[PDB]
C-alpha cells in the first residue's frame, strides 16, 4: 500500500491548511497598519509644545507629564467640525477618556535611627500591601478616595517595573475640551502627582466607523522610587460587529469548517492513541499532533470565551457618556493572536513529512534526521557556556551599560553579537580591565572554535549518509 | 494561630536556588 492510503492523509492536511490560511489572510488586513500608524504618530510622535521638542515617547521629569496632558493630548482627543469629536473627521471619540493614578503611603518603609534626623520620610517601592487606601487633600470627588479593584472592574498590567492592580484613584474627563482642560488645571493646582504616586494610567477608545474596527488607547507612565518617568503605550486595533458583509459570513463559515477539521483529527489521534500501538512518542511525528491539537482547542476555548462576552458594548450602547472598558477584550484580543500565530506556525513545519517523492529529498531527510541525535548532545555544551557567559555579563556589567540589565537582555546581547551587530564602544566606559577581556574572550572561544563543530558534525554526518547510499547500489 | 500572608511579590531567590540544587543533585545521583 503506502500510496492509496497516503493520498487521503495528505488531501486532508491540504485542506487543513487551505482554511487555515484563509483565516490567517482574513483576520489581518492592510488597513490596520496605516489606522495604528496615524494614531500613534498624533500622540507619540508630537512635542508637548511648540517651544520644545520632548514628546510623550521620550518624557524625563515629572513636570514633563502634566506640560503633556494639557498639550498635545487634548489637542489630539477634541476636534472643531467644521457635542461629537471626531479626531481625524473619520475616527469617532466614544465615550470620554479616563485618567488614574496608583500611588503609595507614607511612612511605607524604615530608616535607622542614627540618621533618623534628615530623612524624615520614606515611599517604597509599589506593592500590594503597600499602596495607599486612606483620602488625601480636598476629599471631594472620585480623584481624591480610593477605590477597590472590583468596583472599576479593572484587572492588572503588567508594566516595566511592576504589575500593577486595577485599583487606584481615578477620574473621567468630559466631552468638551473647554471642561477637560478645567479639571486637569483644577488636578494641577491641588496638588495631585505628590512625590507618593507611582503610576498613572490613561484611557480612551475611537471607531472610526469607515471600516469596521475598534481601536482602543493606553498610556502608562512610571515612577520608579529612585527617580525618573517610564512611558509605555498600547493600541490595539479590536473588532466586535463583525457581522456585516459576505466575507464574514464567509470567514465564520471557515471557522465551523477549522472547527470540524480539528474535530475530526483528535478523533483519530484518540482512535489511534487508543486502539493502536500505546506510547507511541518515539516518533516526533505524533508529538507534533497533539501540540496542533492542543494550541487549536485553547485557540478554540478563548475564542468561545472572548466573542460570546461583549455585553459591555450593550451597556455602552444603553447611556454613551461614560468610559467604555473595552481594556479585557484588547488583552484577549493579543493573546488569541500569540497563539494563533503559533499555531499556524507548527501547522507549516509538519508539511515536511510530505516531501519524499524522490532519492534527494529523501537523502536530505535522512542526513538532516540522523544529524539530530548527536547534535543535540554539543547544543547542551554549547549553551552552557552560553548561559556562563551570560550570567557571568550580567553580574558585571548589568549595572552601568543597560544593554546587560537583565539576563534575557544578557542572552539577546550575546545572539546580537553572534550576528555581529553590537560594538564594545561602551563597554570600556562601562569597565577597562573585564570589559575587553570578556569580549576578546567571548568572540573568539565562541565565534572561531565552538561554532565550528555545528559545521564539523554536519558535514561529516551529510558525507557518510550519502557514501551509504552510495554503497547501496554495489549490492543491488 | 495560623496566618495566609500572601503580602508582596518579591520572590527570595535563596528558597527557590536551595530547592533547585537540592533536586539537581537528587536527579544526577
Ligand atoms: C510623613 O511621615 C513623617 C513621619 O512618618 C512625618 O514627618 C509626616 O507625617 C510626613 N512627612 C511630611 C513631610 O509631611
Ligand atoms: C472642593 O469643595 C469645596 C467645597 O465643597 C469647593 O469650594 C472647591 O472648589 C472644591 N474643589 C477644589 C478644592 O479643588
Ligand atoms: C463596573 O461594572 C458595573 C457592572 O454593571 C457597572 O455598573 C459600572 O458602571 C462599571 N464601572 C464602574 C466604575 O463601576
Amino acid at each position: 500500500k503506502y500510496l492509496k492510503s497516503v493520498l487521503r492523509e495528505l488531501v486532508t492536511y491540504l485542506l487543513f491548511l487551505i482554511v487555515l490560511c484563509i483565516l490567517t489572510y482574513g483576520m489581518m488586513s492592510s488597513n490596520v497598519y496605516y489606522y495604528t500608524r496615524m494614531m500613534s504618530q498624533l500622540f507619540l510622535d508630537t512635542p508637548v509644545s511648540k517651544t520644545e521638542k520632548t514628546n510623550f515617547k521620550t518624557l524625563s521629569s515629572m513636570e514633563d507629564f502634566w506640560k503633556f496632558t494639557e498639550g498635545s493630548l487634548l489637542d489630539g482627543l477634541y476636534w472643531k467640525m467644521q457635542n461629537r469629536s471626531f479626531i481625524f473627521y473619520e475616527n469617532l471619540l466614544l465615550g470620554v477618556p479616563r485618567i488614574r493614578q496608583l500611588r503609595v503611603r507614607n511612612g511605607s518603609c524604615s530608616i535607622p535611627q542614627d540618621l533618623r534626623d534628615e530623612i524624615k520620610e520614606c515611599y517604597d517601592v509599589y506593592s500590594v500591601s503597600s499602596e495607599d487606601r486612606a483620602p488625601f487633600g480636598p476629599r471631594n470627588g472620585t480623584a481624591w478616595i480610593y477605590t477597590s479593584e472590583k468596583d472599576l472592574n479593572g484587572s492588572s498590567h503588567w508594566g516595566i517595573i511592576a504589575t500593577y492592580s486595577g485599583a487606584g484613584y481615578y477620574l473621567d474627563l468630559s466631552r468638551t475640551r473647554e471642561e477637560t482642560a478645567a479639571q486637569v488645571a483644577s488636578l494641577k493646582k491641588n496638588v495631585w502627582l505628590d512625590r507618593g504616586t507611582r503610576a498613572t494610567f490613561i484611557d480612551f477608545s475611537v471607531y472610526n466607523a469607515n471600516i469596521n474596527l475598534f481601536c482602543v488607547v493606553r498610556l502608562l507612565v512610571e515612577f520608579p522610587a529612585t527617580g525618573g518617568v517610564i512611558p509605555s503605550w498600547q493600541f490595539q486595533p479590536l473588532k466586535l460587529i463583525r457581522y456585516v458583509t459576505t466575507f464574514d459570513f464567509f470567514l465564520a463559515a471557515c471557522e465551523i469548517i477549522f472547527c470540524f477539521f480539528i474535530f475530526y483529527y483528535v478523533v483519530e489521534e484518540i482512535l489511534e492513541i487508543r486502539i493502536h500501538k500505546l506510547h507511541y512518542f518515539r516518533s516526533f511525528w505524533n508529538c507534533l499532533d497533539v501540540v496542533i491539537v492542543v494550541l487549536s482547542v485553547v485557540a478554540i476555548g478563548i475564542n468561545i470565551y472572548r466573542t460570546s462576552n461583549v455585553e459591555v458594548l450593550l451597556q455602552f450602547l444603553e447611556d454613551q457618556n461614560t468610559f467604555p472598558n473595552f481594556e479585557h477584550l484588547a488583552y484577549w484580543q493579543i493573546q488569541f493572536n500569540n497563539i494563533a500565530a503559533v499555531t499556524v506556525f507548527f501547522v507549516w513545519i509538519k508539511l515536511f513529512k510530505f516531501i519524499n517523492f524522490n532519492r534527494t529529498m529523501s537523502q536530505l531527510s535522512t542526513t538532516m534526521s540522523r544529524c539530530a541525535k548527536d547534535l543535540f548532545g554539543f547544543a547542551i555544551m554549547f549553551f552552557i557556556i552560553f548561559l556562563a557567559y551570560a550570567q557571568l555579563a550580567y553580574l558585571v556589567f548589568g549595572t552601568q551599560v543597560d544593554d546587560f540589565s537583565t539576563f534575557q537582555e544578557c542572552i539577546f546581547t550575546q545572539f546580537r553579537i553572534i550576528l555581529g551587530d553590537i560594538n564594545f564602544a561602551e563597554i570600556e566606559e562601562a569597565n577597562r580591565v573585564l570589559g575587553p577581556i570578556y569580549f576578546t574572550t567571548f568572540v573568539f572561544f565562541m565565534f572561531f572554535i565552538l561554532l565550528n563543530m555545528f559545521l564539523a558534525i554536519i558535514n561529516d554526518t551529510y558525507s557518510e549518509v550519502k557514501s551509504d547510499l552510495a554503497q547501496q547500489k554495489a549490492e543491488m | 494561630r495560623f496566618v495566609f500572608p500572601e503580602p508582596t511579590a518579591d520572590v527570595n531567590y535563596i528558597v527557590m536556588l536551595t530547592c533547585a540544587v537540592c533536586l539537581v543533585t537528587y536527579m544526577v545521583m
